[PDB]
């Protein structure tokens, strides 16, 4: 019914909580001291206690993870109604902030390398049997060539959808969802029961690949309802309007494939990215 | 109308009774997120809508400049505007308080809205959209019953139209539900104009006439009694299936043809504002004596 912090392999003596790092839909993220650390405080309503113990096993699954491209899960303590997820602190800035910085060059070579790093980390998480379910630029950190993935698996326990008969969509969420998921969205759909898969994570990386070169999300102009219908019927943009070659556009065509089985695995995707000019 | 000019000018005699607006001027009266508020530097009772944005000052300055043009637009068919200020992470839009509310909650109060009232509603909505396009080169972009307001004076006015392009982008999250009034061409991502607003009006009119959101259409049993669907299923139904239509028994031919011309899928074939202006339905409705204020106060309770 509870998880303690002495259960963890990281030797834990004291934990200092500092300033808030930023606003977020899921919990609060504070600075911490252990070395510096990142603390995410979550609250549980003391209901769906079977979904609660499933959260415990998903956390114990995080324990067996260690990879250079994956944020270091360091601990998690649970004293209901309060939960806390403690991960290593990422220096630098999020890929979302880097891609939207005019003072930073993103040539084709660096974008190929950044993509390959995310693929390596996502391949590790898939090999360990872990779905990210919320891969995006705000959950990737880049510090002068160091690329780390963040916030994998939180979406299952998240509750970011919570009006009457009206589902909340934030701007960048829809364009990362594969068509099989987009067709499922409903005003009373919940994150725990959405058909996520390894193919859906590959679709989300395809969105990041578009974002790396266009320096903006796809469907930037259009409202949410138009995005839902267009992505559901399988309409997708390309990168030729900015003058990108076929090699860089084939990446999208494979990752954004309408049928799940046509999307490559991350190992195959790593092969494809190695062969770019 | 001569009368409409008077109340418009009387609205501008209330315009300078305040100069600037900030938070401490207002006391929360009630909830209608929009709030009925009592202003104290001036005796006006106002409607204050607050939009939550966490964003840097420079773009908000751009937002306020774009919102100040509402001081310029004035019409008996669009609701009046007092001012727009920023305070504590929410930007405020101050407008007239209309004691009748929106058409969606008065339809919730009544059973169904009769044809004669909907005729006057059509005339005012058409002239309101015509005013915005011809005088200010803006389209509404969000026509639906929840943003058409009424009052005990008997005037009906449009609100919540897209005047600021940056405010559309600055909103962090949208709320997508089971009722959609978006035109088929907008859902498919093609070029659109006020023709989309005309579709939205037509779909709003049939919903208010029958008392139910008309997509998907009701079966035979539900149509007699009157007298679980995913979001993508509804949107694809709007795009691919034939548009909704009024029952042929209870409504006049002029009204049925009016909404049919508004709900043509091809926006080039859909009637424009001028064609509507001369459609036999609103020529007939314009020359009719209906006490709109009496229908409102008697059925709602004011
Ligand atoms: N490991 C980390 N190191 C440093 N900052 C972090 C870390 N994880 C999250 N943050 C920051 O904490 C804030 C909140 O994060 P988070 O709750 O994940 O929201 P987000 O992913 O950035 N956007 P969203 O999930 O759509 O609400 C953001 O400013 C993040 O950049
Ligand atoms: N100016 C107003 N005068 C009187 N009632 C109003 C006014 N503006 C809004 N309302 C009422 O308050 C409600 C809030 O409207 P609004 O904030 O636009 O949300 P909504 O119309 O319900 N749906 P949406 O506009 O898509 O968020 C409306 O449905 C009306 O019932
Ligand atoms: O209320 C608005 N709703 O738009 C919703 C978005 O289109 C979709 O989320 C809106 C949008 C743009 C803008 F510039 C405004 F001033 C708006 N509000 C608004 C406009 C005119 C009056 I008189 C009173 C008002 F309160
Ligand atoms: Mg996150
Ligand atoms: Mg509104």
């Amino acid at each position: 019914t509870s998880i303690f912090l002495q259960e963890w392999d990281i030797p834990f003596e004291q934990l200092e909580i500092g300033e808030l790092i930023g606003k977020g839909r899921f919990g609060q993220v504070y600075h911490g001291r252990w070395g510096e650390v990142a603390i995410r405080l979550i609250d549980i309503e003391r209901d769906n206690e079977d979904q609660l113990k499933a959260f415990k096993r998903e956390v114990m699954a995080y324990r067996q993870t260690r990879h250079e491209n994956v944020v270091l899960f360091m601990g998690a303590c649970m004293s209901p109604p309060h939960l806390a997820i403690i991960t290593s602190l990422c220096k630098g800035r999020t890929l979302y902030s880097v891609v939207r910085d005019a003072k930073i060059v993103l040539d084709v070579n660096k974008t190929r390398q950044i993509a390959q790093e995310i693929v390596k980390g996502m391949g590790y998480l898939h090999a360990k049997g872990i779905l990210h379910k919320d891969l995006k630029s705000k959950n990737v950190f880049y510090d002068n060539g160091k690329v780390v993935i963040t916030d994998f698996g939180l979406f299952s326990i998240s509750g970011v959808l919570q009006r009457e008969d009206k589902l909340r969509i934030q701007n960048g969420w829809l364009c990362h969802l594969a068509p099989e998921i987009i067709r499922q969205l409903s005003p009373d759909t919940e994150e725990d029961k959405l058909p996520f898969s390894k193919h859906s994570d590959v679709f989300a990386l395809g969105t990041i690949w578009y974002e790396l070169h266009a320096r903006e999300w796809p469907f930037k102009t259009q409202p949410a309802e138009a995005i839902i219908w267009q992505m559901g019927t399988g309409m997708k943009p390309n990168l030729s309007q900015i003058g990108m070659g076929k090699e860089i556009s084939d990446i999208l065509l494979f990752c954004w494939a309408f049928e799940q089985e046509e999307r490559p695995t991350f190992t195959k995707l790593m092969d494809m990215l190695e062969k770019l000019p | 109308d001569e009368q409409q000019r008077k109340r418009l000018e009387a609205f501008l005699t209330q315009k300078q009774k305040v100069g600037e607006l900030k938070d401490d001027d207002f006391e929360k009266i009630s909830e209608l997120v929009v709030f009925k508020v009592s202003h104290k530097p001036s005796g006006l009772v106002m409607a204050r809508k607050l939009i939550h944005l966490e964003i840097k000052p420079a773009i908000r300055n751009q937002i306020i400049r774009e919102l100040q043009v509402l001081h310029e637009c004035n019409s008996p068919y669009i609701v009046g505007f007092y001012g727009a200020f920023y305070s504590d992470g929410e930007i405020s839009i101050c407008m007239e308080h209309m004691d009748g509310g929106s058409l969606d909650q008065v339809l919730k109060k009544a059973g169904r809205i009769p044809e004669q009232i909907l005729g006057k509603v059509s005339i005012a909505v058409i002239k309101g959209l015509t005013y915005l396009r011809e005088k200010h080169k803006i389209m509404h972009r969000d026509v639906k019953p929840s943003n058409i307001l009424v009052n005990s004076r008997g005037e009906i006015k449009l609100c919540d139209f897209g005047v600021s392009g940056q405010l559309i982008d600055s909103m962090a999250n949208s709320f997508v539900g089971t009722r959609s009034y978006m035109s088929p061409e907008r859902l498919q991502g093609t070029h659109y104009s006020v023709q989309s607003d005309i579709w939205s009006m037509g779909l709003s009119l049939v919903e208010m006439a029958v008392g139910r959101y008309p997509i998907p259409p009701p079966d035979a049993k539900e149509l007699e009694l009157m007298f679980p669907m995913a979001i993508f299923e509804l949107l694809d139904y709007i795009v691919n299936e034939p548009p909704p239509k009024l029952p042929s028994a209870v409504f006049s031919l002029e009204f049925q043809d009016f909404v049919n011309k508004c709900l043509i899928k091809n926006p080039a074939e859909r009637a424009d504002l001028k064609q509507l202006m001369v459609h036999a339905f609103i020529k007939r409705s314009d020359a009719e004596e209906v006490d709109f204020a009496g229908w409102l106060c008697s059925t709602i309770g004011l």
